[PDB]
């Protein structure tokens, strides 16, 4: 009872509750995957076509941060955004020091310990989003899912929304298919067929498929957005596979 | 840090703790003023009886604040203290800027709005004190009172009272003091000051202080051989 | 730069010159020397245009609200005191400041106040600021009466002015009085500077020095 | 209503849910009906301007940001307050500096940013309002919907209000007809008139208090009022 | 008696308490010695229960909302 | 949220009273009681300890009896880590006041200053009120012998007698009935040992479980003296007034 | 179109009320003036107060 | 507690609701806006023979063309008398030039607005309230005669005519009916104290009223305690002719 009220105070057992609170604005989000890939990493979003009134491709969810990492999130939608400005600040303020770009898990660590911040204090609320950002330096590739909590793993791949289970058990056998790393080449025409079967879920509404990549090989590390006749082949290709 | 507000207001229309304010002020002594056509009276009861107990250095009721301002206050004695050290403060930071001593409708304002401010800010109580606050104006003769409220309100009044057992005493003072005549003189102004104190006091000269300001900063106390001879007069009079 | 008041019998005359120099460069000779304060003070200007214009506009704002906050009117005395108060905080900035502040009330008569930059503040009954300080002083100081006509006052006062004006190199352009009374200044305004000369060379009969 | 979760925006509910967004949410419904609508040389505002009593004015419902932008408000008049000052304020704070327009696209954007630390912090309450923001730049024109929540999105067209409903329907049935309106002013002006009757049930329109506002590619942010949609209707 | 006289100086009222004049303003009757009651015992007693039954609000509080 | 953990100490009850300041006049009936007598020719000062086990260095130890400066000394009631915050910052004020004037600080000021900072915590912020009450007693040349108390209110009064901690209605009867206006100093020594050998809750009153100093205009050539007795002096006159 | 968040008991609510308002003005045909007119005698509404700031 | 910061699930502030209760506990304030003279008159209540009448003051001058009359406590409005006061003066250094009616019940309203939590360094320097209402009468070159109503809310209109305080409903009733667009000064005058008669608690004398106006040649200029006699004789008569 007022181990339920309070924030930032352990339970008998030791657990925190507003921690596992949070998780459940996750569910509540729309699909994401991000996939990685041999060249780089790749990164789509359901973005849920809710009325006839909203303009396509003018209210993107899609977010860079700097010119080599992309960023999409679930979670409450505001919430999202204001990460992707705390990311921006921190990005900004080691090109300052350092002169050049940031690396990929130096990123996430500053990142993550914001989130902790929250977990803290009683005074601010633990966020709630579940974040996808990842991309490409010297290092390589990296892929990361950060939680609510404040944690983040390396991953093969991640995916986050209410549509998490449909696409975890394809993004298994995305790896025993091709148990050596497709190219991110293939894997804009295999994101949109993860797509178009975790939209059963959310089938209430139909949707618009949003891709980006960034990856050493195409686009110079450069990260983008699938557009025009590329987006077109990706659209085609699992719509008429999943029916 | 502490700023967790204090003045919840009530659905009622009111603020819990400005009511609460004016009911401690009740619990405290008892204070009456009356203004005369050349002389203000203030009269306060002192519970400081106690044999063994003295008077010569225990700080009397009634308050200098500057050569021609008198102050009284009934509530918390503790608080009393403050409102004191605030006036003298601006009575000469008046005369600094501005020159000239404080007119006595000035100095009313000044108090009353220590009073008010501190029900805007969260980290503090009301003030439950409420005064009586006399003198006259520079260079004139203009007979003034004032009292003020741990509301913030002011007025002038006639006469008023405020402490313990206010209502005898005004109930008293609307049939004795006419509106239209005050008391002549300064004696039969005290004689009039007494006789509403010894409705409230049951007898006994050595409880009351009467001091009295008159223009051209007079604050002057009257003396326990004068207080019981203001009495004894008044026990003939009466008893005839 | 000759700003003079003097008391007299009806109340004070303020005078004052027009021509304002920057350098050797004669800039404008149209520049008022008096700032109304309220329609019942009058405040010079004489040092330092910028510090002395702008500040006596701020003095007439604590002057409307002095005035809302107790109703009863500013003394001429406690106006003062404000002004010099404040300029005394930048003291060591380089502020210049030679203002009069003059008023008649009916609880201190007329009475002229001298505000100063370094603070000092003098009640008087002469004050003369100003490149024609000396001058001023002078004539004004033979021909001046505690009794006199306020007719005869106004006179007194063109003539102060016209002495400084003729001799110093930065008093000229036109003269301006004022006569306050109780119930505020009325403008006695403005004569030319050249056309009083030639009245009060011949008229008079002075300035016989003077070619023409 | 309270027990559960009903104080302040730190407290995080096993629901999922955050009750006072929800609470803010309501208020909006509360005040009285905007529309806006679009094409791609005018975008219009019609919102209902309201009195106390019969002798008591009108209310002041559409504000004029800047002279390419501008807001109108539903719900709190305070709030409204704050927020149309921080986007005078922005916009100035982008012709002083880089001496750009005010992009549409970025000044949603910021104030979705501002919105999200009253809930983030103890204390301070959401902001309740809900601004319908039109402007006309050169990506053409747009039209944004705050939410208190925080959200932004662009949409041809949208109502929120008191009965919005009957005019949210009416908008997306002529959908197909008013973005292929370009050029005549007129036309779209009157347009939204007809959308507006429908949320006006158990209301009788007044001319004098429905206020009117068109921003294109010629004219700058002008409000009509009075004399002025006395001509339209 | 005009009953619009006595509805008039009465503030926003039930019709339980705008019974309870009839019944002060009789009971006045019998204080008074008057087998009549009249105009003048009618305005003295909306004086008295007006204030009276007015002050104090039962709890004067409530809420117990948030 | 973190206004259901706030005590509110700041407010007012329901009777207008400070509830948090009655808790606080509890906090010193509980400690050891010490008595005040003002004599014409002396201030003696006495109080009986609180602590008592048989393991205490009477010698070391002052506890109850604290000097600000060479004039004025106080005896102390409630607990005494509280205590010690206000005793240094009454003596740095005295010092303040020397610095300033070359003329010691009369003991009206230094009363009053005392009492502004307790009153201060009750206002505003949140504090909790000190548990303290002190006994003042100090000489100077305006008023003669002065004697006053404070009490965790923030509200002092002067005296010609009075008593603070346990047993205070107890004390304050038997001095109503002894006390004369006329005592020297070695009477008034007499009068404190008889109305601390009654109140006693302990048994017998012992020169161990007794702190007792004086403060005497009887140092010649117009000096006053403070002394506070030691344990072995405290022991001669137990004798003297028959207490063994 | 008229109505939007009345579930199937207002409805019901709705037409009933309707076929009084007939019974009101006497007639024994219930028109579309009086299904419109009962919308607004039962909808669970009727404002908690009129507006004084939103 | 309920918070300032807290919603009620209807979308309302409590607080705000408690603030407008206030406002009709205080005494009754009329104002009358006609196209010749805006008059304002209020009750003062005094609440014993023994207090002087003319100290109390619920009348207020704000400058020498914006006059100013309050309801509710008195307390609260001394903070922001004071801010208006100041703000309109300010404008008058800053532009040589009177301060808009409607410009300077804006700024009321803001700091009205105020009441806040008064996170980080911010400055609220309030933590509550500001109960009161005023009539904020006033004449400019810009659109004639105004009057404006200001609230705790942070909300005002314009109002041809409002009453407020604690006869509020019935003099609201009668001001339907009376009010008109060709009234006189002169008539609005003895029309104000007529509806202020009904909702008095006392008899309609001086000694419990104060009238003042706003006059384009005068200013602000409260009324002599003579005259307002004299008006109040003078109702009698044209009331007795009927």
């Amino acid at each position: 009872t007022g181990y339920d009220l309070s924030n930032s105070v352990f339970s008998p057992d030791g657990r925190n509750f507003q921690v596992e609170y949070a998780v459940k604005a996750v569910e509540n989000g729309t699909t994401s995957i991000g996939i990685k890939c041999n060249d780089g990493v790749v990164f789509a979003v359901e973005k849920l076509i809710t009325s006839k009134l909203l303009v396509p491709q003018k209210n993107v969810k899609i977010q860079v941060v700097d010119r080599h990492i992309g960023c999409v999130y679930s979670g409450l939608i505001p919430d999202g955004r204001h990460l992707v400005n705390r990311g921006r600040e921190e990005a900004a303020s080691f090109k300052k020091l350092y002169k050049t770009p940031i690396p990929i898990p130096a990123f996430a660590d500053r990142l993550g310990q914001y989130v902790q911040a929250h977990t803290l204090y009683n005074s601010v609320r633990p966020f709630g989003v579940s974040t996808i950002f990842g991309g490409v330096d010297k290092n390589g590739a990296h892929l990361y899912m950060l939680e609510p909590s404040g944690s983040y793993w390396g991953y093969k791949g991640a995916a986050t929304g209410k549509g998490r289970q449909s696409a975890k058990a394809e993004l298994e056998k995305l790896v025993d298919h091709h148990p050596e790393g497709l190219s991110a080449r293939e894997a804009v025409k295999q994101a949109a067929k993860i797509i178009y079967l975790a939209h059963e879920d959310n089938k209430e509404k139909d949707f618009e498929l949003e891709i980006s990549w960034c990856s050493l090989s195409e686009t110079n590390g450069l990260h983008k957005f699938v557009k025009g006749d590329l987006l077109q082949e990706a659209i085609d290709f699992a719509q008429k596979e999943i029916n | 840090g502490y700023d967790r507000a204090l003045s919840i207001f009530s659905p009622d229309g009111h603020i819990f703790q400005v009511e609460y304010a004016l009911e401690a002020v009740k619990r405290g002594t008892c204070a009456v003023g009356v203004k005369g056509k050349n002389c203000v009276v203030l009269g306060c009861e002192r519970r400081s009886t106690l044999k063994l107990q003295d008077t010569r250095i225990t700080p009397s009721k009634v308050s200098k604040i500057d050569s021609h301002v008198v102050l009284s206050f009934s509530g918390l004695n503790a608080d009393s203290r403050i409102l004191i050290e605030k006036a003298r403060v601006e009575a000469q930071s008046h005369r600094l800027t501005l020159e000239d001593p404080v007119t006595v409708e000035y100095l009313t304002r000044y108090v009353a709005g220590v009073q008010q401010r501190y029900t805007q800010s969260g980290g503090v109580r009301p003030f439950g004190v409420s005064t009586l606050i006399a003198g006259f104006d520079p260079r004139d003769d203009e007979p003034k009172l004032y009292q003020t409220e741990p509301s913030g309100i002011y007025s002038s009044w006639s006469a008023q009272t405020i402490g313990r057992n206010s209502k005898t005493v005004r109930e008293f003072l609307e049939k004795n003091y006419d509106r239209k005549e005050p008391p002549a003189t300064v004696e039969e102004c005290v004689k009039l000051t007494v006789r509403s104190l010894l409705e409230v006091v049951q007898t006994g000269a050595k409880n009351i202080e009467i001091t009295v300001v008159k223009p051209d900063s007079d604050i002057v106390a009257l003396s326990s051989e004068e207080i019981n001879q203001y009495v004894t007069q008044i026990e003939q009079e009466k008893q005839e | 730069t000759t700003t003079l008041a003097f008391r007299f019998q009806g109340g004070i005359i303020v005078a004052v010159d027009s021509r304002a120099t920057a350098g050797n460069w004669v800039a404008s000779q149209t520049v008022k020397k008096v700032i109304e304060i309220n329609p019942f003070l009058l405040g010079t200007m004489a040092g330092g245009a910028a510090d002395c214009q702008f500040w006596e506009t701020w003095l007439g704002s604590q002057c409307r609200l002095h005035e809302l906050r107790e109703k009863e009117r500013i003394s001429v005395a406690a106006a003062s005191k404000i002004l010099s108060n404040l300029v005394y905080q930048y003291k060591g900035a380089g502020l210049s400041m030679g203002t009069m502040i003059c008023g008649y009330t009916r609880k201190e008569g007329p009475t002229i106040y001298y505000v100063d930059s370094d603070g000092t503040r003098l009640k008087g009954d002469i004050f003369c600021v100003g490149s024609g300080q000396t001058f001023a002083y002078g004539v004004l100081d033979s021909n001046y009466k505690w009794d006199l006509s306020v007719e005869d006052a106004l006179y007194l006062g063109k003539r102060s002015i016209l002495a400084a004006a003729h001799r110093d190199a930065y008093s000229g352009g036109s003269v301006n009085l004022y006569h306050v009374t109780e119930d505020g200044w009325i403008y006695h305004g403005n004569h030319d500077v050249g056309e009083l000369f030639w009245k009060v060379k011949e008229e008079e009969g002075s300035f016989n020095n003077v070619i023409g | 209503f309270r027990n559960n979760y009903d104080g302040d925006t730190v407290t995080f509910s096993p629901t999922g849910r955050l009750f006072q967004v929800e609470y803010a949410l309501e208020a909006i419904k509360q005040g009285s009906v905007t529309v806006g609508l679009r094409s791609n040389t005018h975008a219009v505002l019609v919102a209902l301007k309201r009195n106390a009593d019969e002798l008591s004015s009108y209310q002041k419902k559409i504000i004029k940001c800047d002279e390419h932008m501008g807001l109108s408000l539903a719900g709190l008049a305070p709030d409204a307050r704050v927020l149309s000052n921080y986007l005078r304020q922005q916009c100035n704070y982008s012709s002083l500096v880089f001496n750009r327009k005010l992009a549409v696209e970025r000044a949603g954007h910021l104030l979705c940013d501002k919105a999200q630390k009253n809930t983030q912090s103890y204390g301070g309450r959401p902001y309740g309002v809900g601004l319908l923001i039109i402007g006309y730049d050169k990506s053409g024109a747009h039209l944004l919907e705050f939410q208190p929540s925080g959200n932004v999105t662009e949409l041809y067209g949208t109502a929120i209000g008191a009965r919005s409903q009957g005019a949210k329907t009416y908008l997306e049935r002529t959908l197909d007809t008013f973005i292929k309106i370009d050029g005549n002013p007129d036309e779209l002006i009157k347009a939204g008139v007809e959308a507006i009757s429908q949320s006006l049930r158990d209301e009788s329109l007044t001319v004098d208090n429905l206020s009117i506002a068109i921003v294109g590619k010629d004219t700058p942010f002008t409000i009509y009022d009075g004399e002025a949609v006395a001509k339209y209707i | 008696i005009r009953w619009e006289l006595i509805s008039r100086l009465c503030p926003n009222s039930t019709g339980a308490e705008l019974r309870s004049v009839c019944t002060e303003a009789g009971m006045f009757a019998i204080r008074a010695r008057r087998k009549v009651a009249t105009e003048k015992d009618f305005l003295k007693a909306v004086d008295k229960v007006i204030s009276g039954y007015k002050k104090f609000s039962s709890t004067s509080r409530y809420m117990q909302y948030n | 949220g973190s206004r259901r953990y706030d005590s509110r100490t700041t407010i007012f009850s329901p009777e207008g009273r400070l509830y948090q300041v009655e808790y606080a006049l509890e906090s010193i009936s509980h400690a050891g009681t010490a008595i005040g007598i003002m004599a014409s020719d002396g201030i003696v000062l006495a109080a009986e300890r609180k602590v008592t086990s048989t393991l205490l260095e009477q010698d070391t130890s002052t506890e109850k009896l604290y000097k600000l400066n060479d004039k004025i000394a106080v005896a102390v009631a409630g607990l005494t880590a509280d205590a010690e915050i206000l005793i240094n910052t009454a003596r740095i004020h005295a010092q303040n006041y020397l610095k300033t004037y070359n003329e010691d600080i009369p003991v009206e000021i230094l009363v009053r200053r005392l009492s502004d900072i307790k009153q201060g915590y009750t206002q505003h912020g949140g504090l909790r009120p000190f548990g303290v009450s002190f006994i003042y007693a100090g000489y100077d040349d305006r008023y003669g012998y002065q004697l006053y108390t404070s009490n965790p209110s923030g509200n002092y009064t002067g005296w010609k007698a009075i008593s603070v901690g346990a047993n205070t209605s107890a004390a304050q009867t038997l001095l109503q009935m002894d006390y004369k206006d006329d005592m020297k100093v070695d009477d008034a020594i007499e009068l404190a040992l008889k109305t601390l050998s009654k109140t006693t809750d302990s048994s017998a009153l012992t020169y161990d479980r007794l702190e007792f100093a004086t403060i005497r205009k009887g140092a010649n050539d117009g000096e006053v003296y403070q002394k506070i007795f030691k344990p072995q002096e405290i022991k001669d006159i137990l004798v003297k007034t028959g207490i063994t | 179109r008229s109505t939007d968040e009345f579930n199937g008991a207002q409805l019901k609510a709705v037409t009933v009320e309707a076929g009084m308002i007939a019974l009101r003005n006497g007639q024994s045909s219930v028109k579309h003036e009086d299904f419109v007119e009962g919308i607004s005698e039962v909808q669970a509404r009727k404002s908690k107060s009129v507006s004084f700031y939103a | 507690d309920r918070g300032v910061s807290t919603f009620s699930p209807e979308g309302r502030l409590f607080q705000v609701e408690y603030s407008l209760e206030a406002i009709k506990l205080g005494s009754t304030a009329i104002g009358i806006a006609t196209k010749e003279g805006v008059v304002l008159g209020v009750e003062k209540r005094a609440t014993s023979p023994l207090l002087e009448s003319d100290s109390i003051e619920k009348i207020v001058e704000i400058d020498r063309h914006i006059g100013c009359a309050m309801s509710g406590l008195t307390a609260d409005a001394r903070s922001m008398i004071e801010h208006a006061r100041t703000a309109a003066v300010t404008h008058n250094l800053y532009y040589d030039e009177d301060i808009n009616v409607e410009s300077l019940t804006q700024s009321v309203c803001d700091l009205a607005l105020r009441f806040g939590e008064g996170a980080s360094g911010e400055e609220r320097l309030m933590s509550r309230p500001f109960g009161v209402a005023l009539l904020i009468a006033g004449h400019d070159a810009d659109d004639g005669y105004q009057l404006f109503h200001a609230e705790p809310s942070g909300t005002f209109y314009r109002y041809n005519a409002k009453a407020i305080g604690s006869g509020s409903e019935g003099a609201q009733a009668e001001l339907l009916n009376e009010w008109h667009s060709s009234l006189t000064l002169k008539e609005a005058e003895l029309l104000v104290l007529k509806i202020l008669k009904q909702v008095m608690e006392e008899k309609l004398d001086e000694n419990n009223a104060q009238l003042s106006c706003i006059t384009k040649q005068d200013g602000f200029k409260i009324y002599d305690n003579e005259k307002t006699a004299e008006l109040i004789k003078e109702l009698k008569e044209k009331e007795a002719a009927e």
